């Protein structure tokens, strides 16, 4: 499938992944496509944090959707 | 004859994060009137005028958490 | 008649507002409280579906410093909120809104700290994420 | 426009009715039938009616404005009679 | 009470100048609304005072408590100041009804108890006896504020 | 002077004042001297010595008023059938009185009633200053007793007025306003006696009577006449209310009539709204609008019906069209529908924004109609307007047509397909020169941008900027060459993301010697003057000058690069076969076939096939250019 | 005459056509005419400001293609 | 600068006002409004000497000091011709024995 | 020169609106007549104020310390003025140390 990814640099990109790829794999692909290490990457969809240890099917994200990438946050 | 050959390709826009302007276009501050483009260790492209201010405010790249250094 | 010189911070704020309007961000809307004040913007926060805040409407006030984007703007929720990372006055404790000052004792990385590369949309997304995943390490 | 009050000894006191209408009882005496000018009476001596008229004039001239608004002196001798007359005229 | 000094803790400076021939003792309303006395000011005598922003103060006559008009209103509210210059409040007299003014003259010229010594009816004896209490004025002001 | 304390024979003094006040209250002339003498005696009574008789004066005046108003009630009863007029007379009497006899007792008010008003354990009636006492007792002993009879007769009088009669307006208004005068001097409520004792009965009965009248009109005449007579009734009712009632109830009475003549029959009105609008009966449409505006639930249904009619009319007018001029006929039908119904709404429906919105929705549905066909036709129409084929039209006419096209396109829902057609149309117009006016194209682009943001126009804006940039770069290259190839320079470079005809070639095409030299010079100039993304040579569009010296007269044509190579291939021999030409040109088979066909059509060349140069080829002018027929 | 889309929480972009001088009440009623949401249970959000039922759409600086926020 | 006056004849008395710079003719016009005998019939004095129309009240001795609102001055009256004559008011009462 | 510039910057920061919530009482010298403090002059033998302050940075530091100490000694320990003075002095000491 294909998804939409937005980086902090304003430019927009898309990634071709299946419903079997893991969150870690998606983060690695985003890092390869942009130039940000996975440690300082965070994917947000529908106002919810994307756990690294999961799969796209877990959040039920289909093709043509959008994913928001932000920096590291804490309390 | 006219013929056609165009664009002499040579490799993204590398939009600066601090100013949000184009690489070819001068920085936001320089627009109001020699704005060189400075690249960091992570290869991120940032204008010299905004890169110097960011470094002065804090010695950390805006996108990556690593140090800012040229080639 | 030369037009008044647009400040760099004002131009950056206008560009950010234009980008946000051209690319709507789900879960919130950003608009200026007063047309003549580009440093005072009103943002509406809507609870994401499938969360404890679903169906909620909490207003927030964003104030951008004169040195923007060098310094992160002040973000505080207008509607009364009870969260470990939200103070009674409405201030939001987020590493993104913290100044880029190297604080070894804080435990927050400079990369997670506020940077010029950050944006209002990114700050709103981080706040929304924290609303559902509050950090109890340093409750405010 | 001018009402002609009257005292005991026979004095006739003429004054603008717009001033004289600050006293409720004179306003009543004028608002009745007949026309109600001339307004006669039973007690007041001229020496009390004169002071009441001076109060009427003062109440328009040197008050209701930005100013010092001085005290209009009242002789201690006339105090009782003028108090009773002010009670009657409701001024 | 509805009329009470605001405990904002914000410094405020003022001056209460007496324009009426009477001696005026500035009155201060406390945090709960209870009147609080202040040192008297001689007729034509004025000075500076210290009071936080939002304070509610009134005026009174030195001997008879006869009402005095401060800044063309029953109460004066001092705001914050600029450059340390105290606010300027002017005390001036109201427009007395003749009964009330002659009553005030009788009270000034005859001591507070000697009213029944005078040669008129006991109804106006009763009027004489009423030295205006600040409580009645405060209640009337609260009612007027509620109505308006 | 004033009035002195006195010992007073209360009985005789009160008897004298009693007869005197009697004389004045009954309107009997009384001298001002005597009246002020009564004032005198009243001061005395209220200051009486040794003790004040003010209390007994008040009690005796209360008894006097009770006696008097009871007298007047007995008099009204005795009046039998003249109650309205005689009540009005007594009311004028007693109101003027209790205005006078208030000022006269005003001293007593101040001294006694204002000073003792409250208290006592028993819930006794509070003291009332003389004005309040007089009016309240008038109430309590003339109105409350008769309230039913007065209501009945006043209702009957107003009913006569409705039936065409004209009873005494002054008397009726006075009798209806005394119920509100008796309200004066009490702070509790301003109008409650009148509201709850007249307005409510009168509103009930007027509602009943006009519901009956609505039944009569409906059963008697048709829908149009019914609306007209209902509007007439409402107007006459407003006049009647103004004449008779208190102003606070005008709204309530008119609301009652509207509710009982329109709202409680809205189903028939809605059912016939279909017929009225579908029959474009303008007068009844206006009446229906005015009446249904008075009911919240009315206007939405008429909005729906006008929406449906506009939808159907547009659909019919646009589908019944001939296929000869589909774009122009489509757009003209849409605009004529729009104008007709905008004029109709402004003229007859008061220009209501709701019906304007209905018109907009209906025309949106029509302009997105399909079996998309409508965006296709609209794109074709704007294209045709801008092309050179619109012969005879001036620049102002083109601008007006563009404004109309924008007005029609504002409701185009299929923006994606519209832009898809428009990008190709505009690009073809620009590249081949078919565009009638580049300034007009820029104006249309600006209108589209103002309509739908820069994102929507990105493609067309980029295409126009690219045409301008190609022209500017050609000028700059000419300047650079002059600042230092056998033929001029005219070639195209485009971005593949907007231009739809960007079918870049890939075969090892061999450009002529002059074309190759010019390309080398242009590339050398560009390498130092600019940089960026790479693009393939769009030889299929570029045109250049080729000289045919073999003809009997000189002729030079600015022809396509592929066409130029094909023509130059003839330099080897007069007759050339397809295989030899393909080998010489190195061009794609489809491109070579298209070039051969275009050359045959132009008459330049004549027909495993073989072709020979046309020695009879001629042109209108010695110097000319060939059109890009390689789209 | 303008074209706007009312984005719902799920993600369905409801396209509606309004006038430059339209009213908030009419804009809300349009959603019910095409979405079914009653006008009494709609709270439009635009530029972080709660849409008022009295102010016209021109006071909110609404332009073509603007995404509107509707919360039930 | 205003001047207030207590015009008088016999034991009758009147209350009006004026400006210091006002002419005696203007004051006679005021008396015409009062009486209402027109100015020509009037004949005015202060204290006993006849006034002149052209003279301003300031010239005649009226001043904001001499004719203050609480103590309005006195003007004489006579008509066209007859002499002047003024008499005082009634004597006030006696102070009661308690205030003595 | 550097010490004087740093002292001027610290004074400007103190006078800024950022800390005006607590620096307001010390903007100008205390007005004895307005405050009604008969013994204020006897209590404080050397009055000072931020406006009055506005050899080296040591002199400025000593003046600021004396100004703070005057109010600290005059007012009771639990005074709102004392609390505001302490709040301002915290930032002043932080700036001096930095
Ligand atoms: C002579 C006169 N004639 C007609 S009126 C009058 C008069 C007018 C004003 C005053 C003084 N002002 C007041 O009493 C004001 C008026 C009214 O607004 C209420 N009020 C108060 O002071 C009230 N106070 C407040 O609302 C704030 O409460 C904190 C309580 O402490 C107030 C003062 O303590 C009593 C006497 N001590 C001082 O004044 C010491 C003085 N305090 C302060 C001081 C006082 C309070 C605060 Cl929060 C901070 C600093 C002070 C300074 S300098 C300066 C500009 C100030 C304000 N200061 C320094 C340095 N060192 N000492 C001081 C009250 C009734 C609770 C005492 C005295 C007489
Ligand atoms: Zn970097
Ligand atoms: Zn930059
Ligand atoms: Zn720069």
């Amino acid at each position: 499938m294909q998804i939409f990814v937005k980086t902090l640099t304003g430019k927009t990109i898309t990634l071709e992944v299946e419903p079997s790829d893991t969150i870690e794999n998606v983060k690695a692909k985003i890092q390869d496509k942009e130039g940000i290490p996975p440690d300082q990457q965070r994917l947000i969809f529908a106002g919810k944090q994307l756990e690294d240890g999961r799969t796209l099917s877990d959040y039920n994200i289909q093709k043509e959707s959008t994913l928001h990438l932000v920096l590291r946050l804490r309390g | 004859w006219n013929a056609v050959a165009l664009w002499a390709w040579d490799i993204v826009v590398d939009n600066c994060a601090i100013c949000r302007n184009h690489i070819m276009d001068l920085c936001i501050e320089c627009q109001a009137n020699e704005c060189t483009v400075a690249w960091g260790v992570c290869n991120h492209a940032f204008h010299f005028h905004c890169i110097s201010r960011w470094l002065k405010t804090r010695q950390v790249c805006p996108l990556d958490n690593r140090e800012w250094e040229f080639q | 008649m030369a037009r008044p010189l647009v400040p760099s911070s004002q131009k950056a704020l206008l560009l950010e507002l234009k980008g946000l309007q051209e690319e709507p961000v789900e879960g919130f809307r950003v608009t200026l409280v007063d047309e003549g004040d580009l440093y005072n913007w009103e943002v509406a926060i809507f609870g994401p579906p499938n969360t404890y805040y679903e169906g909620g409407y909490f207003k927030a006030r964003l104030k951008f410093p004169i040195d923007y984007p060098y310094s992160p703007p002040a973000f505080r929720f207008l509607t009364k909120m009870w969260h470990p990372n939200i103070y009674e006055t409405g201030d939001v404790c987020i590493s993104i809104l913290h100044p880029p000052v190297d604080d070894p004792q804080s435990g927050e990385l400079p990369s997670e700290r506020w940077n010029p590369t950050q944006n209002v949309r990114t700050i709103l997304l981080s706040v929304i994420s924290l609303l559902n995943e509050p950090n109890t390490f340093s409750p405010a | 426009m001018y009402v002609k009050l009257i005292s005991s000894d026979g004095h006739e006191f003429i004054v603008k009715r717009e001033h004289a209408l600050t006293s409720g009882t004179i306003k009543a005496m004028l608002s009745g039938p007949g026309q109600a000018n001339e307004v006669n009476f039973r007690e007041i001596p001229s020496h009390v009616l004169s002071k009441v008229c001076m109060y009427f004039t003062y109440k328009v001239r040197y008050t209701n404005s930005s100013t010092e608004i001085p005290e209009f002196p009242i002789a201690p001798e006339i105090a009782l009679e003028l108090l009773m007359a002010a009670n009657f005229l409701d001024c | 009470p509805v009329l009470r000094s605001v405990n904002s803790r914000e410094p405020s400076q003022v001056i209460f100048c007496n324009r009426s021939p009477r001696v005026v003792l500035p009155v201060w309303l406390n945090f709960d609304g209870e009147p609080q006395p202040y040192p008297t000011l001689p007729p034509g005598t004025g000075r500076r005072i210290h009071s936080y922003r939002g304070h509610l103060w009134l005026f009174r006559d030195a001997g008879t408590h006869d009402g005095l008009l401060v800044n063309q209103t029953e109460l004066f509210v001092p705001s914050l100041n600029v450059d340390g210059q105290p606010i300027f409040a002017n005390i001036t007299l109201p427009v007395y009804t003749l009964k009330e003014r002659c009553l005030q003259v009788v009270r000034s010229l005859v001591k507070p108890e000697n009213y029944r010594r005078l040669d008129i009816v006991r109804s106006l004896y009763e009027d004489l006896e009423d030295h205006p209490n600040v409580q009645k004025d405060l209640e009337r002001l609260t009612q007027e504020r509620i109505a308006h | 002077m004033s009035l002195k304390p006195r010992v007073v024979d209360f009985d005789e003094t009160w008897n004298k004042l009693l007869t005197t006040i009697k004389a004045v209250v009954m309107l009997e002339y009384v001298e001002r001297a005597t009246w002020n003498d009564r004032f005198s005696d009243i001061y005395a009574l209220c200051v009486a010595y040794p003790e004040p008789l003010g209390e007994r004066l008040y009690t005796e005046t209360k008894i006097f008023l009770e006696n008097h108003v009871r007298h007047l009630h007995k008099r009204v009863l005795e009046s039998e059938e003249q109650v309205l007029v005689m009540y009005h007379r007594y009311w004028e009497e007693y109101s003027k009185g209790a205005d006078y006899m208030d000022c006269l007792y005003r001293y007593l008010n101040t001294q006694f009633i204002k000073k003792n008003k409250l208290g006592g354990v028993d819930m006794n009636e509070p003291l009332m200053e003389i004005g309040e006492l007089a009016l309240d007792m008038w109430r309590k002993l003339m109105v409350e007793p008769l309230q039913a009879i007065l209501i009945r007769m006043l209702l009957r009088e107003i009913k006569n007025d409705r039936g065409g009669e004209d009873p005494n307006q002054k008397v009726i208004h006075g009798v209806i306003n005394s119920f509100v005068h008796v309200e004066q001097y009490k702070k509790k409520f301003p109008l409650k006696f009148y509201q709850e004792i007249f307005e409510s009965p009168f509103l009930t009965e007027t509602g009943e009577y006009y519901k009956q009248e609505a039944s009569n009109l409906l059963q008697e005449s048709n829908c149009s006449q019914y609306m007209e007579k209902v509007l007439g009734r409402l107007k006459d009712e407003e006049i009647r209310c103004r004449k008779y009632l208190h102003p606070s109830s005008y709204t309530k009475v008119i609301h009652e009539c509207q509710q009982r003549m329109v709202a409680d029959h809205l189903q028939f009105l809605h059912a016939e709204c279909h017929n009225i609008i579908r029959q474009e009966k303008k007068n009844d449409m206006a009446n229906m609008y005015v009446l249904l505006r008075a009911v919240s639930t009315g206007l939405p249904h008429m909005i729906q019906e006008l929406q449906n009619h506009i939808h159907d009319e547009g659909l019919r007018a646009t589908s019944n069209l001939t296929q000869e001029n589909m774009p122009t006929l489509f757009v003209e039908s849409v605009l004529e529908v729009h104008g007709k119904f905008v004029q109709l709404i402004n003229t007859v429906l008061n220009g209501d924004q709701h019906f304007m919105s209905a018109l907009d929705k209906a025309l949106t549905s029509v302009v997105n109609y399909r079996e998309c066909k409508a965006p296709e036709l609209l794109a074709k129409y704007c294209d045709n307007l801008l092309k050179k084929s619109a012969k005879g039209m001036t620049e102002n006419e083109v601008e007006d047509r563009l404004t109309s096209f924008i007005t029609v396109f504002k409701y185009i829902d299929d923006k994606d397909v519209f832009q898809k057609f428009y990008a190709r149309m505009l690009a073809k117009r620009l590249i081949h020169g078919l565009s009638m006016s580049m300034d007009s194209e820029e104006a249309m682009i600006n209108k589209l941008k103002q309509a739908c943001g820069y994102e929507f126009t990105s493609k067309l804006h980029r295409m126009y900027t690219d045409m301008s940039v190609s022209a500017d770069l050609n000028n700059k290259f000419n300047n650079f060459i002059k600042n230092q190839l056998g033929i001029s320079f005219q070639i195209y470079v485009l971005q593949a993301g907007a231009w739809p005809l960007t079918q870049a070639p890939s075969s090892t095409f061999a450009i002529p010697q002059e074309l190759e030299k010019s390309v080398q010079m242009f590339e050398l100039f560009y390498s130092q003057h600019f940089s960026g993304r790479k693009l393939t040579w769009l030889h299929y569009l570029c045109t250049g000058e080729v000289k045919m010296n073999y003809l009997g007269k000189p002729y030079v044509a600015m022809v396509t690069t592929y066409q130029m190579a094909v023509l130059l291939a003839f330099n080897n021999s007069e007759t050339v076969s397809y295989k030899e030409l393909q080998d010489s040109t190195q061009m794609n088979e489809k491109e070579l076939t298209k070039t051969i066909k275009s050359l045959l059509d132009v008459k330049m060349i004549n027909h495993e096939s073989s072709f020979s140069l046309n020695m009879n080829f001629s042109s209108k002018r010695t110097k000319f250019k060939i059109t890009t027929s390689m789209q | 005459s303008m074209l706007i889309k009312v984005k719902t929480l799920t993600g369905k972009e409801i396209e509606i056509d309004i006038e430059p001088t339209d009213k908030v009440e009419r804009i809300k009623e349009r959603v019910e005419e095409k979405e079914g949401i009653p006008p009494q249970q709609q709270r439009l959000i635009y530029s972080g400001k709660q849409m008022n039922d009295e102010k016209t759409a021109a006071d909110y600086k609404i332009l073509g293609g603007s995404v509107l926020h509707l919360v039930l | 600068m205003d001047v207030f006056l207590m015009i008088r004849r016999h034991k009758t008395t009147i209350f009006t006002d004026a400006k210091e710079s006002s002419t005696v003719f203007e004051l006679k016009r005021i008396v015409e409004g009062i009486l209402k005998r027109p100015p020509d019939e009037q004949r005015l004095y202060k204290d006993d000497q006849l006034l002149d129309d052209g003279k301003t009240l300031g010239e005649c001795g009226f001043t904001s000091q001499t004719a203050r609102p609480q103590a309005p001055a006195t003007v004489g009256l006579a008509f066209r011709f007859e002499a002047l004559c003024i008499e005082p008011f009634s004597s006030p009462p006696e102070l009661p024995d308690v205030m003595k | 020169s550097e010490q004087l510039k740093c002292c001027s910057g610290i004074l400007k920061e103190m006078f800024a609106k950022k800390h005006a919530a607590y620096a307001w009482p010390f903007y100008k010298p205390v007005d004895v007549e307005a405050l009604g403090l008969h013994d204020y002059c006897d209590i404080i033998k050397h009055p000072m104020d931020m406006s009055t302050i506005k050899r080296d940075a040591q002199e400025f530091g000593a003046d600021v310390r004396l100004m703070f100490s005057n109010c600290y000694k005059y007012n009771p320990p639990d005074h709102e003025v004392v609390a505001m003075a302490r709040k301002l002095q915290d930032v002043f000491e932080m700036r001096f140390a930095k």
